[PDB]
RNA sequence: AAAGUGUACUUUAUAAAGUCAUUGUAUUGCUUACAAAUAACUAGGCAGUUGGGUCGGCUGCUAUACUAUAGCGCCCCAAGCCUGAUAAUUAGCUAGGCGUAACAGCGGCAAGCCACAGUAGCACAUAAAAAUUGCUACCGUUAACGCAGCAGUAAGAAAGAUUGGACAAUAGCUUAAGGGCAGAUCCAGGUAAGCGCUAAAAUCUUUGUG
C-alpha cells in the first residue's frame, strides 16, 4: 500500500516508493532515513521516467533542498536512487486529509492483517 | 544511460522508444484468460501498461477502462486473489481506487462464497476511501456469516473469520 | 662518484627522506632530497641537508642537525617531507605543526616485544 | 569512505563534529605553509637575478 | 599545476572540504668529438657501399627562418669511401677495494649506469615500464610448467645458511571517516674473518655499616 512509504525501510530503494505512488510521486517531497529530520532536506520531484527494459526502475528529476533552499541552478536527476532509507513525506495539506487512513493502516497493521516488510 | 539535465531527457526519449499501446494486446488477453495463471499475467500486462506510458508522456490511470472486465473473468474464473492483490497495490497498477469499483470486488467475492477475502477487499477499500458505505459494511457481513457456516468444520477457518470480523469491527 | 643530481623529475616527486644509518638496535639518520619512488639508501640525490640522532643522551636530550637556509630553499621548490620530517620540523619551529587525524584502533600492547623473538624466548 | 548511520545518537553526533575540527585545522595549517613558501621564492629568484648580472 | 575551471559526485539540525572529468608559450630531444684488452701464422675490405637531387618520414589547432638530425626508406645521378681496415680470441663498465716508498699490477663488500628472465622472432610500451603481460616456433619434463624473487630440495664441486618472527621503526602502494597490503626492510637461527669482555674467593668491594 501506498501508505508503507511513510516509514524508511531497509533495501527500499527510491523507484518502489515513486511506482507506489499516485500520479508516480510527482511534485511529492522525499528524503532518505539517514538525515536529520530537522535538516530540512529533501527532493521535489518534477519529471520521472521509468527504465526502457527492466519497467520496475526509474530516473527521476528535480530539485535538491538544503535547509530550505536550492543547492544548484537547474533540474538533473537522483543519482542516489540506487541507495537504501527512502520514505515519503507528504504536505501539510496530505497529511491532514490523510489522517483517518494513516490511523485505518496502522490499526490493521497492529492485528497482523498487513505486512510492511513483504511490501 | 539516461541525460543528467532534464533539457536533454526529450531527445533521449525519442530515440529507440519502448513498446507503449497495449490496449490491444490486453482486450485479447482478458478474453483468453480461463484460469488464474491468466489472471497474473493480466495484472503483469496491467504493470507494464501503466508503467510504459511515462515515455510517451503521460502520468494518468492508463488502466482505467478494462478494470470491470477483469473483475467479470475473475469472477467467472474463481480466483479472488487476484482481485485482492490488485487492491493492495491499486496505484501501482494505473487503477484509481472507486467506491463503484469496491462494491463490485465485494459482490464478485461474495457471489463465490469468500466472506473472508470480501472482508480484506474491503480493508484493504477503507484505506483508499475515506467513507465505506454501510450497505456494503453488511453485505461483507452476511458474506463472512455465509462462510463461517459453509466451512465451520475448520478451526483455522473460523479464527481468520473471527480476526475479520474483529477488524471490520474496530475500523 | 656521487655526482648529485641536477635535472629535476619529470614524472615523479621530490620528498625530504629519513636515512637508516645506524647499528643493530642503534638506529641513526641522515636527510637528504630524494626521488619519491626509490630504494631507501640509493645513491641518488640531489642534498644532504641534515642528520638525527633519536636515542637519549647523559643530558636527557636528542640531538638534532640541519642547514636552515638550504631547507627553506627545498621546501619552496616544491620538496614534500615525510610525516617523521614534519615532526622534527615542527618542533624545531622551521614550520608550523601539522594537525594528526583523530584515533579510534585499540592501541598495540606488544610494540617492543611482538617483533624481537628474544624477548618472547625469555617470556 | 564515509560514516553515515540512520540513529540520531550520540555515536553520530561525536563523528560529525571530530571531522569538522580535523578538517578545520588542516585547512589552516595549509594556507601559513604556502605563503611562507611563496615568500621564501620570491627572495631566492632575486638573489639569482643579482649573480646573473653580476656575471 | 603545493593551481584554476564544472547545469558533475559524496558528506552536513555541526561545512570546511575532498572525489571524478578537463586545462600549460609553442606542450616529454637529437647530434658530434676524445679515451678505454690481446691481436699480422688475420692484408685486403665495402656496391646502399661513399656523396648529390625529387618524394616519403602521420597522430593537428603562434608567426618567420625557402623545409630547419640522418642512406632512415623508394626512384634517379656521379664513382667514390676505409686501409693496423676487415675477420677472430677474451671480458659486463665505472669505482670502492688488496699488495707497493712510489710508478705499476690485480678485481670479494656500499653505490651509479647498461643487458637479461629456458632459446628465437614479434605486438603493446611513446616519455619513467614487462621475472610475476600477450602471439608464434623451438628445447627439456609432463593441454600445462621453466625459482638467475624469499625459504627449501636433488645432482655436480675441495668448498655454498632457517622450508623462522614482525609490520613496532625507516621507505613505498591505496584511502579524507584514520584503515588495509607487503619474503623491501627491521629482528632472530646457522657458519672459529675481525673487535670487546668473562671463565677464583677475599672483612657480603669503607662508593660500606650506622
Ligand atoms: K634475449
Ligand atoms: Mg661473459
Ligand atoms: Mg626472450
Ligand atoms: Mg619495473
Ligand atoms: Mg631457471
Ligand atoms: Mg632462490
Ligand atoms: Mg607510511
Ligand atoms: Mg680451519
Amino acid at each position: 500500500s501506498y501508505l508503507a512509504q511513510l516509514v524508511p525501510r531497509d533495501k527500499r530503494t527510491l523507484s518502489n516508493v515513486i511506482l507506489n505512488l499516485p500520479n508516480h510521486g510527482i511534485g511529492g517531497i522525499f528524503a532518505r532515513d539517514t538525515w536529520h529530520p530537522e535538516s530540512k532536506r529533501y527532493w521535489e520531484i518534477l519529471e520521472v521516467v521509468t527504465a526502457k527494459d527492466s519497467s520496475a526502475k526509474v530516473d527521476a528529476y528535480g530539485y535538491l533542498y538544503y535547509q530550505g533552499e536550492k543547492t544548484h541552478p537547474f533540474p538533473k536527476r537522483v543519482h542516489s536512487v540506487w541507495r537504501y532509507g527512502w520514505y515519503w513525506k507528504p504536505k501539510p495539506e496530505q497529511e491532514k486529509l490523510l489522517q483517518p487512513l494513516k490511523e485505518r493502516y496502522n490499526t490493521l497493521v497492529d492485528m497482523g492483517i498487513i505486512d510492511p516488510s513483504q511490501l | 544511460i539516461a541525460p543528467s539535465q532534464l533539457d536533454k531527457l526529450e531527445k533521449f526519449v525519442h530515440v529507440r522508444p519502448p513498446k507503449t499501446d497495449y490496449e490491444e494486446d490486453i482486450k485479447q488477453a482478458i478474453s483468453s484468460v480461463t484460469d488464474n495463471e491468466g489472471l497474473k499475467k493480466c495484472l503483469d500486462l496491467f504493470l507494464t501498461n501503466h508503467a510504459a506510458q511515462t515515455w510517451v508522456g503521460k502520468h494518468e490511470y492508463a488502466n482505467a477502462g478494462q478494470v470491470s472486465d477483469f473483475i467479470k473473468v475473475c469472477e467467472k474464473v474463481g480466483s479472488s486473489a487476484p482481485l485482492v492483490t490488485l487492491w493492495q497495490s491499486a496505484y501501482r497498477y494505473g487503477v484509481d481506487p472507486t467506491v463503484p469499483l469496491l462494491r463490485s470486488s465485494a459482490a464478485a467475492c461474495a457471489a463465490l462464497g469468500e466472506g473472508a477475502d470480501a472482508a480484506l477487499v474491503l480493508l484493504y477499500g477503507s484505506c483508499y476511501i475515506v467513507n465505506v458505505p454501510e450497505d456494503l459494511a453488511a453485505a461483507v457481513r452476511t458474506a463472512l456469516e455465509a462462510h463461517e457456516k459453509a466451512q465451520e468444520g475448520n478451526a483455522e477457518a473460523l479464527a481468520k473469520v473471527q480476526k475479520y470480523r474483529e477488524a471490520l469491527d474496530r475500523l | 662518484m656521487n655526482n648529485l643530481l641536477t635535472q629535476l623529475p619529470k614524472h615523479d616527486l621530490l620528498k625530504i627522506k629519513l636515512v637508516r644509518w645506524g647499528f643493530n638496535k642503534k638506529p641513526f639518520y641522515v636527510l637528504s632530497v630524494m626521488k619519491r619512488r626509490q630504494a631507501r639508501n640509493s645513491g641518488n640525490r640531489y642534498e644532504d641537508i641534515g642528520w638525527w640522532d633519536p636515542s637519549p643522551h647523559q643530558d636527557g636530550n636528542s640531538h638534532f642537525g640541519i642547514k636552515f637556509d638550504r631547507v627553506k630553499y627545498w621546501l619552496s621548490q616544491g620538496a614534500v617531507p615525510t610525516e617523521k620530517v614534519y615532526g622534527l620540523f615542527g618542533q624545531a619551529g622551521i614550520i608550523p605543526q601539522k594537525p594528526a587525524p583523530p584515533k579510534y584502533k585499540p592501541a598495540d600492547g606488544n610494540a617492543d616485544t611482538k617483533w624481537r623473538p628474544e624477548l618472547q624466548k625469555n617470556l | 569512505r564515509v560514516f553515515t548511520s540512520n540513529k540520531m545518537d550520540e555515536e553520530r553526533a561525536k563523528r560529525i563534529t571530530e571531522q569538522r575540527d580535523f578538517i578545520q585545522a588542516r585547512v589552516e595549517w595549509k594556507k601559513a605553509t604556502i605563503s611562507l613558501y611563496k615568500e621564501w621564492r620570491r627572495t631566492f629568484l632575486q638573489k639569482d637575478i643579482e649573480e646573473q648580472h653580476t656575471k
